[PDB]
C-alpha cells in the first residue's frame, strides 16, 4: 500500500519547504563580501638555506672531532695516494 | 547544459548474447522483460571481445619497429 | 635428485652436505696440489671487501671495482669483467659439485667394501 | 530514513524483501548480466510457482525453508552500494554536515559577507516562532485517547498552518 | 570541458589514447632489446655439468 | 571528472526511459502518473523489480521499508529528490 | 628562597585591598613574576647544592617541582575564573587566598631541610584543599570524598611522625644531607622492619598505591577544576620527594622490604589501565591514568638506581603537566554542558577543530610519543626494571598497550565521530582556556628540548 | 554556488 | 547447519519468534513500538521546539551511569564465590609473579656471587 | 664533506619549510599544494647527488648534529647514517611523493 | 533534575516493584527481567539481549546515530563494549564450531609441516665454501700474536 494521502500531502509540504530552504541556501554574486619562478623560488629556498647550512657544518660540525667521519675510499693496486705521493704496486700474473 | 536522452527504439535484443539467453529460457517456457535494458551495452562503441593478448600485446608494433629501427642503426655504427 | 636418492632410498650411502671433507683427502690424489690465491691481504684489506667476498675471486672482484669507479657515469662498460668474476665463481662452485661427487662414490667404496 | 518500520512486518513485505535479498546476491554470484537476467528470471519462476497458495500455515513453512537455503547459499562478500552502510562511503561527509545553529555563534565581521544570506535565515525564524504554537494543538488535538500510538505524523489542515515538527526534516545539510 | 554521454561510447581526445600507446610502445621495445642483448639473464650462460660423466682420475677414487 | 548535477526533467527522463525499456506489461504508454496496478496491473514483485533497475540506474539503494510504498513514477522522482536534494 | 616566598606572602593583601574588578589581573600578573624570579635556582654552575639558611635549601631535585609549583598557580587562577564567576567578590578572593597558601606550602615543603617542618607542611596542605573541595564543589558526595582524603592521609602520617621522633632521638637531628653523611646500616630486625613501614605508608598513600588508590578518584571527580590540577601534579609528588629524602637512611632494608609495594605497582598499573578502558567519568579516566603512571614512580623509588630515579622525576614533572592539562580540557566542556559523561558529547574537532589539537597532544604526551620526557622516563624506568628482572618487561608492554588504548579511547569518543547536533550551547572556545592548553604545552617542549634540568640528583 | 555552513573559527 | 553462539548471533531469519503471528506476539509488538513512538514524540517535541537555549538531557543515560558507579556497593552482598573471586583475583597474581621475579633474583645473585657471569660493558643501572 | 653534508641536511630543511608556512598567514595567501610539490621536487632533485657520489666512490658517513643530553656515561644526540640504504631510499621516496602530492 | 524515586535501587521481590520498575526504566512488565541476585550491585537494572549495535537498523533515523540507540530506551549495561566500534555480535555465514576449526587446522598443518621440511631440508649437491687464511682467522677477529689451527684447501 503506497502513501496514504496524509503522508502524500505531509511530503509535498516539506519538499515545497525544503525546495525553499535550498534555493535560500544559494548565494547572490558580489559575495563573500572581501576588502623566473623556478628560479626565485631555486634562490629563496635553497640557496639561502644552503648558505646557512654550508655555515652550521664548516664552523659548528667540522670544528669538533668525531660529528663528520667518513669511511675510508676503497683503494686498488695502482692507485697512487696523493697524501704522500705513494704508489702500490699491481697484482700477481693472473692464470688463464 | 541540456542533456539528451537516445530513442529507446534502437536498444534491441537482437545479435547478442541476450538473444542466446532468451532461447535458453523459451526453451524452458520464459520470457526476460528487462533484456532491452542491458542491451545498451554489448553494441556499439562497447561491442566486441577484448582478450587478453588484445591487452598485453599493445603497442608491440611500433615497440618492434623501432626495435629493428635501433638494431640496424647499430649494425651501421658497428 | 639426491633428495630422493636421501630420504626414501638408502640413506647412510648418500653424503651429508655438513661433512664433505671428512674422508682424508689424498684417498686417491698423489701429491694433491693445493688452491692458490693471487691475492694480498693487504691488496684486499685497503679496498674494504666484505668476508663473504673476499674469497678465492676476489682479484677479479677488484679488477671489477675498479673498472666501475673508473668510466664511472657510463655505467654498462664493466661487462667484460663481470664475465670473468662470474666464471671464476662458477668454476668454485664446479669444484664443490666435484667435492660432493668425489665424497659419494667414496661412500660407495665403503658400501662395496662389505 | 524517511519512515517508520511498523509493529511487524507481514508475510508479502517478508517474501518481497527475502525476494529482494535473493536476488542481489544473485547479482553478487553472477557477474554478467545475460547470467544475471537467466537466473533471475528462473528466480521469479521458482517464486510465481507458489503466488496463488493460501494455506498459511504451507507458506510461512516454505518461508522459514528457503530463508535458510538463503543463508546457505549467500554470498559472503555482496555488493554493497558505496553510500550505503557497509559501503566506502557510508558516514564519510558527515564530518562536513554541521547544523544550522553552528551560525548564532557567527562574528558581526563572518555574516558582514553574506549579508542577504542571513537576511533569510532571520525570516526563516520568524516563520517558526509563529508557527509553533499551532504545530502543538495539531497533536494535543489530533492525539488518540485509546492509548494507540506510532511513529507517524498529520499533514496540517489550513492555509498558512506547516507540517508539525518540520524543521529538522527541512534545514539539514546536504548530502554531497 | 567535455559533454558527458549517456549509454553510450564516450567521445576520446587523443592525447589519452597516444600516450598509452606510447608507453606500452616503449616498455616493449625495452623488452626486446634486452631479451636481444642479455637474453642469458632469463635463459642462462652457465651450464650445468652432467654428474657421473666426469672421470675417477679427477675427484679420485680408488679402486 | 566531477560529474554533473541531477534535474528534476532529467530524473523524468530516466525513469520514463527505464518504464519504457521493460516489457512485461508497459505498452510503451507512461504518463507520469502511470499507477502501476491500477493504470497498468503490475505486482509487487514487478515493483521489487522496478526499484531495483532504479537504483541499478541511479547508483544508491532504496530502503526496502520506502521501496514498498513506491507505485508512481512521479513518486520515484520525488523521493529520488528528496535524496539528492536537487533544484537549489 | 625567601625573595620566593615573602611576594607570595604578600599577593594576599594584594588581593584582599584590590578592587573587585583588577584583583584577578594583579594577582594573576604577579603570580607570573614570581614564576619567573623562581628561575634563579636553575643557576647549579657546581655539583654543589644551594643553601640559604639552616632552614632552607635547594637541589636540582626540588628546583623543578618548586618551578613548577610557581607556574601551575596562574594557570588556576586563570581556570576557576569562569566558575565562582557570579560569586561574590569575597568569595573569589577566599578561593585566591587558599590558592596562594597552597603555593607557599608546597615551595616551603619542597625548599624544606628537617623532616619534621617537611611534615607540618605536608600536612597543612590539607586544610586549603579539603576547603576548596567542599566548598566550591558541585556534587554531594564531595564531603565523603573530603573524608577520605584527609583521613587516609592522616592515618598514614602518623606514624610516619612517630619514626620521625624515634630518628630525632637515636641521632641528634633530623636534617638532610647529616643524616646522610652519618647514617648507619640497620639490623634487618622486626623493629627496623617497622620503622620502614611507618616512614613509607604515609607517602606511599598520598602518591596512591593500588590498594589504596580510593581517595583519588573521588577528590578528583568531586573537586573543581583548580583542586584537580593541583592534586593530580604536585600532591602525588609529595610522597615521591619525601620517599626519595627518607630511603637514605633505611638501608639496606628496602632490599627485601620493597618486594611487595614492586607487585602492588607492576599489578595496580595494569588493573588501572584496564579501568581507563571501560570507565564512564573521563575525570575518573584521568585519575585512573594518575594512579597507573605514578605507580611506575613507586615501583622506581623502590628499587634505588640512578636511571630509576631520573625517570621517576621526568614523569613526575610531565605527568603533572599533561593531566593538569587533560583536566582543564574536560573542564572546558564540563562548563558547557554539565556532564562529566564522555559519550555524551561526541563529534567535536568540527565546531572545536583547535581544541581538538590540544586534546590530540595531551593524548600522544600521555601515551608517551617520542621525542617526549613522559617517554624519556618510562624508557628509563623500563631499563631499571628489566636490570632487576628481565620478567617486568611483560607487565611494562601490556600497561603501554593498554595506555595506547584508552587515550585513544578518550579522544576518539569525544573528538572524531559525528556530532551530537541537539547541543545548542557550545559557546565557541575562550580566549582564556585555549591559553591555558598552550601554557601547559609549551613547556613540555622546552622540557623535551633541555631535560638537563629535570634528570634530578644522580645526573 | 551555493553557501557552506561552518563555525566561526574568528574566536 | 548455522549453530548460533553468543558472539556469532542468530539472525531474525531464522528466529521462529519470528514468524509468529499469536495475539500474544502481535499485541505486545504493538505496545512496544507505542511506547517507542511515545518516547520519539517526547523528545521532538524538544529537539525542533524553538526557544530552547540548553541541551537535552538522557535519564536513561543518567540511570546507566549511577548504576555503572554508585549502586553497587548499597546491592553489594558477600558470598560464596564472590568472596572467593575477590580474594584470587587480588592475591593469586601477586604470588604468582612473586614467586616469579624472587627466583630470578635469587639465581642472578648466587651467580655474580660465584661470579660464574659475564657482565661485560655493563656501566649503567 | 661540506657538499654531502649540506645536501643530506637540505632536503630536511626544505620539507620542514611548507610546515613553517602553515603556521604562518600565508596559507590563505598561497598555492600550498603546488609550493609543497615543488619543495618535494628540489628535495629530490637534491637527494640524486649524494646517490651519485656513492655510487661513485661507496663511501658511507656518520653526521652528529647537536648534542641533546649527557646521561651518566651515556650520551644521547641528532645522528644521521648516510650510508647506501638511506641515500637510495631517500631518493625513490620522495621521488615517489612528488608523484603522489600531484 | 532527578530524584530517588526516579533513580535506580535494589532488586525487586515484589510485583508492586517489578512495575514500577519498568515504568520507570520505560519497558513492559513483561519484557522487563532484572539480574540474578548474586550481590553484584546490578539491582534492579534491566537484563537486557546481549547483542551489538551492528545488529540494528542503518536505515532508521535515529537520536543517539553513532550508537544507534533512541532517547528514553533504557541502555545496555555492557554499551562501551557494542558501541560498534568495539566488539560485535552480527551473524555469519560461517558458524564459529567450523570457523575456529578451519583455523586451527590451516594454523597447525602449517605448522607441522614447517617442522616435517626442517627435518628433511632442501639443499643444492656441493661442498662448503672455502676461505684461504684460515677461513680469514685474523679478519675474522682472530689474535696477532698467536696462530691458528691451518687447515687446508685442496684443488679439485
Ligand atoms: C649572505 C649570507 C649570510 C648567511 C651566513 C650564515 C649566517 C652566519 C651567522 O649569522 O652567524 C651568526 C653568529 C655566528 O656566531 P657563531 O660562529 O655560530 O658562534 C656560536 C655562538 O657563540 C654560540 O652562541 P649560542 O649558544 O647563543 O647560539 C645560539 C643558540 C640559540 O639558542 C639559544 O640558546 C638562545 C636562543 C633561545 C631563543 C629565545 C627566544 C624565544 C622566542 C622565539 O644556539 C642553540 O642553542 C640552538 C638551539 C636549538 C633549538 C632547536 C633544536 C631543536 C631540537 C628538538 C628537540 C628534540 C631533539 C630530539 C633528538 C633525539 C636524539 C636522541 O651568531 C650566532 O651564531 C647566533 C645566531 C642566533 C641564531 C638563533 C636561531 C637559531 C635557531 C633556533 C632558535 C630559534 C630562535
Ligand atoms: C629526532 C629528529 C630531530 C628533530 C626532532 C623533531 C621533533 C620530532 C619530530 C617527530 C614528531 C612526531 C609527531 C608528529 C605528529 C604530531 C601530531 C600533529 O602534527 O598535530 C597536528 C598539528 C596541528 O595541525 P592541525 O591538526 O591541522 O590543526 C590546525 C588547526 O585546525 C588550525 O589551523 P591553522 O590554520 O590555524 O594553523 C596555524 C597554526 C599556528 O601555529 C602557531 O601559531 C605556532 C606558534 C608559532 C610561534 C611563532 C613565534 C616565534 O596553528 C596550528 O596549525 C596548530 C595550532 C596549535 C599550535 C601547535 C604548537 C606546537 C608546539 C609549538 C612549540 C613552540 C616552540 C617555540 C615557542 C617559543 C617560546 C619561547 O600539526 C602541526 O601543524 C604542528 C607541526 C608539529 C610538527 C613538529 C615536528 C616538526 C618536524
Ligand atoms: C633543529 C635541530 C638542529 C638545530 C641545531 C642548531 C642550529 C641552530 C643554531 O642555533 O645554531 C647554533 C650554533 C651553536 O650551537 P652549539 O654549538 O650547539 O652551542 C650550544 C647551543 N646552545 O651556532 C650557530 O648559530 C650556527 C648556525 C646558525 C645558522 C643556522 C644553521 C641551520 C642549521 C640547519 C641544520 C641543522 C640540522 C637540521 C636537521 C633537521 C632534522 C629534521
Ligand atoms: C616590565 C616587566 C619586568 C620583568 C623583568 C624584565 C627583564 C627580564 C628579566 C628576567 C630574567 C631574570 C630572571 C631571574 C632573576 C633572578 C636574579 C636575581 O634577582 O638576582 C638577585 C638580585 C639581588 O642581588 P644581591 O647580590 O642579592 O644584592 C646585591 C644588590 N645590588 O636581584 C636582582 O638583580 C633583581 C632582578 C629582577 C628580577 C625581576
Ligand atoms: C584501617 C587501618 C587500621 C587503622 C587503625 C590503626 C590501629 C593502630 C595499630 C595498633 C597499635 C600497634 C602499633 C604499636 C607500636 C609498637 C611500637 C613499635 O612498633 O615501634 C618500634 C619501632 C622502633 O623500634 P626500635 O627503634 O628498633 O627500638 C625500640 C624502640 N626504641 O618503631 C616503629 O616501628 C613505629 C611503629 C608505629 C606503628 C606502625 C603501625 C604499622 C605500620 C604499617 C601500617 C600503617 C597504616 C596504619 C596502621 C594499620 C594497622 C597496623
Ligand atoms: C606462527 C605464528 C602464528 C600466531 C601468531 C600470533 C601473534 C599474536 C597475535 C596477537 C594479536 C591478537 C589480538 C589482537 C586484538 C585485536 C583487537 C581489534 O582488532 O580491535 C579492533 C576491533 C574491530 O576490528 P574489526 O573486527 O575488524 O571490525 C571491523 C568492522 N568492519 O574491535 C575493537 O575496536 C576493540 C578495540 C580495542 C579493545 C580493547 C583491547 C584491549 C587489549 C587486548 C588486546 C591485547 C592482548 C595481547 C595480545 C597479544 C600480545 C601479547
Amino acid at each position: 500500500s503506497g502513501y496514504t494521502p496524509d503522508e502524500k500531502l505531509r511530503l509535498q509540504q516539506l519538499r515545497e519547504l525544503r525546495r525553499r530552504w535550498l534555493k535560500d541556501q544559494e548565494l547572490s554574486p558580489r559575495e563573500p563580501v572581501l576588502p623566473y619562478r623556478s628560479s626565485l623560488f631555486a634562490v629563496s629556498h635553497v640557496l639561502i638555506p644552503m648558505w646557512f647550512v654550508h655555515y652550521y657544518v664548516k664552523y659548528h660540525m667540522a670544528t669538533k672531532p668525531y660529528t663528520i667521519v667518513s669511511s675510508k675510499p676503497r683503494i686498488f693496486p695502482g692507485d697512487t695516494i696523493l697524501e704522500t705521493g705513494e704508489v702500490i704496486p699491481p697484482m700477481r700474473d693472473f692464470p688463464d | 547544459g541540456k542533456m539528451e536522452l537516445p530513442d529507446y527504439r534502437q536498444w534491441k535484443i537482437e545479435g547478442t548474447p541476450l538473444e542466446t539467453v532468451q532461447k535458453k529460457l523459451a526453451a524452458r517456457g520464459l520470457r526476460d522483460p528487462w533484456a532491452r535494458n542491458e542491451a545498451w551495452r554489448y553494441m556499439g562503441g562497447f561491442a566486441g571481445n577484448i582478450t587478453f593478448p588484445s591487452v598485453i600485446l599493445k603497442g608491440f608494433k611500433w615497440g618492434f619497429a623501432a626495435f629493428v629501427v635501433a638494431l640496424g642503426a647499430e649494425y651501421f655504427l658497428d | 635428485a639426491h633428495l630422493t636418492r636421501r630420504y626414501l632410498w638408502d640413506a647412510s650411502v648418500e653424503p651429508d652436505p655438513e661433512k664433505i671433507p671428512s674422508f682424508p683427502p689424498d684417498l686417491g690424489f698423489p701429491e694433491r696440489k693445493e688452491r692458490v690465491m693471487v691475492a694480498t691481504q693487504q691488496e684486499m684489506m685497503d679496498a674494504q671487501l666484505t668476508l663473504q667476498q673476499r674469497d678465492y675471486c676476489a682479484h677479479y672482484l677488484i679488477r671489477l671495482l675498479k673498472c666501475k669507479r673508473d668510466s664511472f657515469p657510463n655505467f654498462l662498460a664493466c661487462k667484460h669483467e663481470q664475465h670473468d668474476w662470474d666464471y671464476c665463481e662458477h668454476l668454485d662452485y664446479v669444484k664443490r659439485m666435484k667435492e660432493f661427487e668425489r665424497e659419494r662414490r667414496l661412500l660407495q667404496r665403503k658400501k662395496r667394501r662389505a | 530514513a524517511f519512515c517508520a518500520p511498523p509493529a511487524y512486518l507481514t508475510h508479502q513485505q517478508k517474501v518481497l524483501r527475502l525476494y529482494k535479498r535473493a536476488l542481489r546476491h544473485l547479482e553478487s554470484w553472477c557477474i554478467h548480466r545475460d547470467k544475471y537476467r537467466y537466473f533471475a528470471c528462473l528466480m521469479r519462476a521458482r517464486f510465481e510457482e507458489h503466488k496463488n497458495e493460501k494455506d498459511m500455515m504451507r507458506a510461512t513453512q516454505l518461508l522459514r525453508e528457503a530463508e535458510e537455503e538463503f543463508w546457505q547459499n549467500q554470498h559472503p562478500q555482496p555488493y554493497i552500494f558505496p553510500d550505503s552502510p557497509g559501503g566506502t562511503s557510508f558516514e564519510r561527509y558527515e564530518c562536513y554536515k554541521v547544523p544550522e545553529w553552528c551560525l548564532d555563534y557567527w562574528h558581526p565581521s563572518e555574516k558582514a559577507m553574506y549579508p542577504d544570506y542571513f537576511s533569510k535565515r532571520e525570516q526563516w525564524k520568524k516563520l517558526r516562532m509563529e508557527s509553533w504554537d499551532r504545530e502543538v494543538k495539531q497533536l494535543q488535538e489530533e492525539t488518540s485517547p485509546d492509548g494507540i500510538m506510532t511513529e507517524a505524523l498529520p499533514p496540517a489542515r489550513r492555509e498558512g498552518d506547516l507540517p508539525p515538527l518540520w524543521w529538522h526534516i527541512v534545514t539539514r545539510p546536504r548530502e554531497r | 570541458h567535455i559533454q558527458p554521454r549517456y549509454r553510450e561510447f564516450p567521445q576520446l581526445t587523443r592525447s589519452q589514447v597516444i600516450q598509452g600507446e606510447f608507453l606500452s610502445s616503449l616498455m616493449w621495445f625495452w623488452i626486446l632489446w634486452r631479451f636481444w642483448h642479455d637474453s642469458d639473464a632469463v635463459l642462462g650462460h652457465f651450464s650445468y655439468p652432467d654428474p657421473s660423466q666426469w672421470t675417477d682420475e679427477e675427484l679420485g677414487i680408488p679402486p | 571528472s566531477d560529474a554533473p548535477p541531477l534535474t528534476l526533467d532529467g530524473i523524468k527522463d530516466r525513469v520514463l526511459y527505464v518504464l519504457k525499456l521493460y516489457d512485461k506489461i508497459d505498452p510503451e504508454k507512461l504518463s507520469v502518473n502511470s499507477h502501476f496496478m491500477k493504470d497498468l496491473g503490475l505486482d509487487s514483485l514487478d515493483q521489487v523489480e522496478i526499484i531495483m533497475a532504479m537504483e541499478d540506474e541511479f547508483g544508491f539503494e532504496i530502503p526496502d521499508i520506502d521501496a514498498e510504498k513506491l507505485m508512481c513514477p512521479q513518486e520515484i522522482v520525488d523521493y529520488i529528490a528528496d535524496k539528492k536534494d536537487v533544484y537549489e | 628562597m625567601l625573595k620566593i616566598i615573602l611576594p607570595s606572602l604578600m599577593l594576599l593583601p594584594l588581593t584582599w585591598l584590590s578592587s573587585p574588578k583588577k584583583t584577578w589581573t594583579n594577582v594573576t600578573s604577579y603570580s607570573f613574576l614570581i614564576s619567573l624570579t623562581s628561575l634563579t635556582l636553575l643557576w647549579q654552575t657546581d655539583e654543589n647544592y644551594k643553601n640559604f639558611s639552616n632552614m632552607f635549601s635547594s637541589d636540582p631535585l626540588s628546583t623543578p617541582l618548586i618551578i613548577l609549583t610557581a607556574w601551575l598557580l596562574p594557570l588556576m587562577l586563570m581556570a576557576s575564573q569562569n566558575h565562582l564567576k557570579k560569586d561574590n567578590n569575597v568569595l573569589q578572593k577566599l578561593y585566591i587566598s587558599m590558592l596562594i597558601s597552597l603555593q607557599i606550602l608546597l615551595i616551603m615543603t619542597f625548599s624544606a631541610t628537617e623532616l619534621i617542618m617537611f611534615y607540618i607542611l605536608f600536612e597543612a596542605t590539607l586544610i586549603p584543599t579539603l576547603i576548596i573541595i567542599t566548598r566550591w564543589g558541585n556534587q554531594t558526595e564531595r564531603l565523603n570524598a573530603g573524608i577520605y582524603f584527609l583521613f587516609y592521609t592522616l592515618i598514614g602520617s602518623i606514624p610516619l611522625l612517630i619514626a620521625l621522633i624515634l630518628i630525632q632521638n637515636h641521632v641528634g637531628t633530623l636534617n638532610l644531607m647529616i643524616l646522610s653523611f652519618t647514617t648507619h646500616t640497620l639490623d634487618a630486625s622486626w623493629s627496623n622492619n617497622l620503622l620502614w613501614l611507618a616512614c613509607m605508608m604515609a607517602f606511599l598513600i598520598k602518591m596512591p598505591l593500588y590498594g589504596v588508590h580510593l581517595w583519588l578518584p573521588k577528590a578528583h571527580v568531586e573537586a573543581p577544576i583548580a583542586g584537580s590540577m593541583i592534586l593530580a601534579a604536585i600532591l602525588l609528588k609529595l610522597g615521591s620527594y619525601g620517599m626519595i629524602r627518607i630511603s637514605i637512611i633505611l638501608d639496606p632494608l628496602t632490599k627485601y622490604m620493597a618486594y611487595p609495594f614492586i607487585l602492588l605497582s607492576l599489578w595496580g598499573m595494569i588493573m588501572t589501565s584496564s579501568i581507563c578502558l571501560r570507565q564512564t567519568d573521563l575525570k575518573s579516566l584521568i585519575a585512573y591514568s594518575s594512579v597507573s603512571h605514578m605507580a611506575l614512580v613507586i615501583a622506581s623509588i623502590m628499587i634505588q638506581t640512578p636511571w630509576s630515579f631520573m625517570g621517576a622525576t621526568m614523569l613526575m614533572i610531565a605527568h603533572g603537566l599533561t593531566s593538569s592539562l587533560l583536566f582543564c580540557l574536560a573542564n572546558s566542556n564540563y562548563e558547557r554542558i554539565h556532564s562529566r559523561t564522555m559519550i555524551m558529547a561526541r563529534g567535536l574537532q568540527m565546531v572545536f577543530p583547535l581544541m581538538a589539537t590540544w586534546w590530540l597532544m595531551a593524548s600522544l604526551a600521555n601515551l608517551a610519543l617520542p621525542p617526549s620526557i613522559n617517554l624519556m622516563g618510562e624508557l628509563f624506568i623500563t631499563m631499571s626494571l628489566f636490570s632487576w628482572s628481565n620478567f617486568t618487561i611483560i607487565l611494562m608492554g601490556i600497561n603501554i598497550i593498554i595506555t595506547g588504548m584508552y587515550s585513544m579511547y578518550m579522544i576518539i569518543t569525544t573528538q572524531r565521530g559525528k556530532l551530537t547536533n541537539h547541543m545548542i550551547n557550545l559557546q565557541p572556545s575562550h580566549t582564556r582556556e585555549l591559553t591555558l592548553m598552550a601554557l601547559h604545552m609549551i613547556p613540555l617542549i622546552l622540557l623535551t628540548t633541555s631535560p638537563k634540568l629535570i634528570t634530578g640528583l644522580t645526573m | 554556488r551555493l553557501f557552506v555552513v561552518k563555525p566561526s573559527l574568528y574566536y | 547447519k548455522y549453530k548460533p553462539a553468543p558472539l556469532a548471533t542468530l539472525p531474525s531469519t531464522l528466529d521462529p519468534a519470528e514468524y509468529d503471528v499469536s495475539p500474544e506476539t502481535r499485541r505486545a509488538q504493538v505496545e512496544r513500538l507505542s511506547i517507542r513512538a511515545r518516547l520519539k514524540r517526547e523528545y521532538l517535541l524538544q529537539y525542533n521546539d524553538p526557544k530552547r537555549v540548553s541541551h537535552i538531557e538522557d535519564p536513561a543515560l543518567i540511570r546507566w551511569t549511577y548504576a555503572r558507579s554508585a549502586n553497587i556497593y548499597p546491592n553489594f552482598r558477600p558470598t560464596p564465590k564472590n568472596s572467593l573471586l575477590g580474594a584470587v583475583a587480588g592475591f593469586g597474581p601477586l604470588i604468582f609473579w612473586y614467586y616469579v621475579f624472587k627466583t630470578d633474583r635469587d639465581r642472578k645473585e648466587r651467580l655474580i656471587q660465584e661470579g660464574k657471569l659475564d657482565r661485560k660493558f655493563n656501566i649503567s643501572y | 664533506m661540506n657538499i654531502f653534508t649540506t645536501s643530506i641536511l637540505l632536503i630536511f630543511i626544505l620539507l620542514l619549510s611548507p610546515i613553517l608556512i602553515s603556521m604562518s598567514n600565508l596559507i590563505k595567501h598561497i598555492n600550498f599544494p603546488l609550493y609543497t610539490t615543488t619543495s618535494i621536487k628540489f628535495s629530490f632533485i637534491i637527494s640524486l647527488l649524494p646517490l651519485l657520489m656513492f655510487f661513485h666512490n661507496n663511501m658511507e658517513y656518520m653526521i652528529t648534529t647537536w648534542h641533546w643530553v649527557t646521561m651518566n656515561s651515556m650520551e644521547l644526540k641528532m645522528s644521521f647514517k648516510t650510508d647506501f640504504f638511506s641515500i637510495l631510499f631517500t631518493s625513490v621516496a620522495l621521488f615517489v611523493t612528488w608523484s603522489i602530492m600531484q | 533534575h532527578m530524584t530517588k524515586d526516579m533513580l535506580p535501587g535494589s532488586y525487586p521481590r515484589t510485583p508492586e516493584e517489578r512495575a514500577a520498575a519498568a515504568k520507570k526504566y520505560n519497558m513492559r512488565v513483561e519484557d522487563y527481567e532484572p539480574y540474578p541476585d548474586d550481590g553484584m550491585g546490578y539491582g534492579d537494572y534491566p537484563m537486557l539481549p546481549n547483542r551489538s549495535q551492528h545488529e540494528r537498523d542503518p536505515w532508521y533515523q535515529w537520536d543517539h546515530s553513532e550508537l544507534r540507540m533512541n532517547w528514553g530506551e533504557p541502555i545496555h549495561w555492557d554499551l562501551d563494549m557494542y558501541i560498534r566500534n568495539r566488539v560485535d555480535t552480527s551473524p555469519t555465514p560461517v558458524s564459529w564450531d567450523v570457523m575456529c576449526k578451519h583455523l586451527f587446522g590451516f594454523v597447525a598443518f602449517m605448522v607441522f609441516m614447517f617442522w616435517v621440511g626442517h627435518v628433511f631440508p632442501s639443499y643444492q649437491p656441493v661442498g662448503p665454501k672455502q676461505y684461504p687464511y684460515n677461513n680469514l682467522y685474523l679478519e675474522r677477529g682472530g689474535d696477532p700474536t698467536k696462530e691458528p689451527e691451518p687447515v687446508v684447501h685442496y684443488d679439485i
